[PDB]
Parts: C-alpha cells; sequence; structure tokens
C-alpha cells in the first residue's frame, strides 16, 4: 500500500 | 481569445502554488560549486527528487477540484505523474539562463555523474527540444497541471471526473500560446506533443536508477513508495 502517499494526500 | 476574469484567477493561483518549488538557482549552485563523486552526485539527487515529490503532492492538492476526486484516483494520478513532472522540472531548470559556459558545465557534471550514456542522451535531447519552444514559467506551471491531471492514467476508475478538471487548465494554455507565441499557430500542439515524448522516461526510470555506478543504491522511503524502487 501507497501509506506515505496516502497520508500525504489527506492530512 | 483573451483570459476570462475566473481563467486569469486560475493561471494566478496555479502559478503561486508553482512557485513554492525549490528555485532554480538553489539546485544548480549545488552542482556548479564543486565537482562531485558518483556517491555525492546520487545523495544529492535523490535528496533533490524526495524534495521534489514533497512539492509536487502539495501543488497537486492545491489544483482545483483535486480534492472532490476519488481517493484511489488521487494516488494513482500523483504516482503515474511523478517522475514525467520532474522530467518537466529538471528541463526547465536546465534552459534557465545562466553566465557564459555555466550551462555547459551544469550538462557535463549530470553526464559524469553515474549515470549510464544510454539514459543521459534522450534526457539533455529532450531538455534542449523543450527549450527550443521557449516556454515561459507560466506554460511549464500549466503544462505541470495538465500532466498531472492527465485522464488517460492508468488504474483511473472515473475518466471523466478527472477530464473536467483538466479541461479548463487546457483552454487556459491554449490562450497563453495564441498571446505570447501569435506568429506560431502549432506552438500549442507542440506542447501537448512534448507530453507524449515525457511518458518514455517512465518505462525504463527504475532501470536507470539502479544502473547508477555507485556501490549501494539507497533511496528515501517516500521515492521507494512513488518510483516502485528498493
Ligand atoms: C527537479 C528535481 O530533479 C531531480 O531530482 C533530477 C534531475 N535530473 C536532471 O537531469 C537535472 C538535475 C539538476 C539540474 F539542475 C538539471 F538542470 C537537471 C534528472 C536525473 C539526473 C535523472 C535525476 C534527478 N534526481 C535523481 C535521483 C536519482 C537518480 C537520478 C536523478
Amino acid at each position: 500500500d501507497h501509506q506515505l502517499l496516502r497520508y500525504l494526500l489527506d492530512k | 481569445m483573451e483570459l476570462t476574469p475566473d481563467q486569469q484567477t486560475l493561471l494566478h493561483f496555479i502559478m503561486d502554488s508553482y512557485n513554492k518549488q525549490r528555485m532554480p538557482q538553489e539546485i544548480t549552485n549545488k552542482i556548479l560549486k564543486e565537482a562531485f563523486s558518483a556517491e555525492e552526485n546520487f545523495l544529492i539527487l535523490t535528496e533533490m527528487a524526495t524534495n521534489h515529490v514533497q512539492v509536487l503532492v502539495e501543488f497537486t492538492k492545491k489544483l482545483p477540484g483535486f480534492q472532490t476526486l476519488d481517493h484511489e484516483d488521487q494516488i494513482a494520478l500523483l504516482k503515474g505523474s511523478a517522475v514525467e513532472a520532474m522530467f518537466l522540472r529538471s528541463a526547465e531548470i536546465f534552459n534557465k539562463k545562466l553566465p557564459s559556459g555555466h550551462s555547459d558545465l551544469l550538462e557535463a557534471r549530470i553526464r559524469n555523474s553515474g549515470i549510464s550514456d544510454e539514459y543521459i542522451t534522450p534526457m539533455f535531447s529532450f531538455y534542449k527540444s523543450i527549450g527550443e519552444l521557449k516556454m515561459t514559467q507560466e506554460e511549464y506551471a500549466l503544462l505541470t497541471a495538465i500532466v498531472i491531471l492527465s485522464p488517460d492514467r492508468q488504474y483511473i476508475k472515473d475518466r471523466e471526473a478527472v477530464e473536467k478538471l483538466q479541461e479548463p487548465l487546457l483552454d487556459v494554455l491554449q490562450k497563453l500560446c495564441k498571446i505570447h507565441q501569435p506568429e506560431n499557430p502549432q506552438h500549442f500542439a507542440c506542447l501537448l506533443g512534448r507530453l507524449t515524448e515525457l511518458r518514455t522516461f517512465n518505462h525504463h526510470h527504475a532501470e536507470m536508477l539502479m544502473s547508477w555506478r555507485v556501490n549501494d543504491h539507497k533511496f528515501t522511503p517516500l521515492l521507494c513508495e512513488i518510483w516502485d524502487v528498493q
């Protein structure tokens, strides 16, 4: 899963 | 023909978001400073790319309507555009006018940074080809937004929702081409054509990174996620 990219997108 | 108040508003907003990136001088001054080894250059370029991805996600989030899109499509749009956007930005930096022989020295340092010649030649060919177009910062910013909001991207569920966001940006760029370059009615077509050329840097990207003349290929976890390496 792209968890770092998903986190940067949510915030 | 001319930009409508909403189009002027959109252009200025895209420009403010795009200007939040690391200055071309901040990148060129580090390279042109001293002659660094392949191990040092790979570490310098890895940090440059990590910062590029970080600012790209922030720029992407600011694109009008991007937050309204499905979460899975958002990831696929960023992952599918990251490499193309880095090469479009690298082209902008290389083509920035510097003092006599500085651009030639920058080209020399990149060519001798550890990278295989098989990947360098089409890269500097693309940078020199992009330069010939004499693009303005607004064209670079809008072209980046168009690259990110490409509906014809892999694993996208709702293409039409992406189409609706890209369309006003294409319209703004088309108007700007007719304004800045009325002498060349094919200028807009050239820009769009350069997007297909950008797509060629995707397939062999991870190959270029691993074939780097360094004993160990260390990347940041964010680069590993975006570039599908390590
Ligand atoms: C804007 C962010 O750009 C990068 O980070 C590039 C930049 N690249 C350039 O050619 C370049 C760099 C500096 C300049 F001033 C310039 F004009 C061009 C392309 C490449 C060599 C292929 C690379 C980058 N990062 C890596 C990390 C690991 C391996 C390879 C690269």
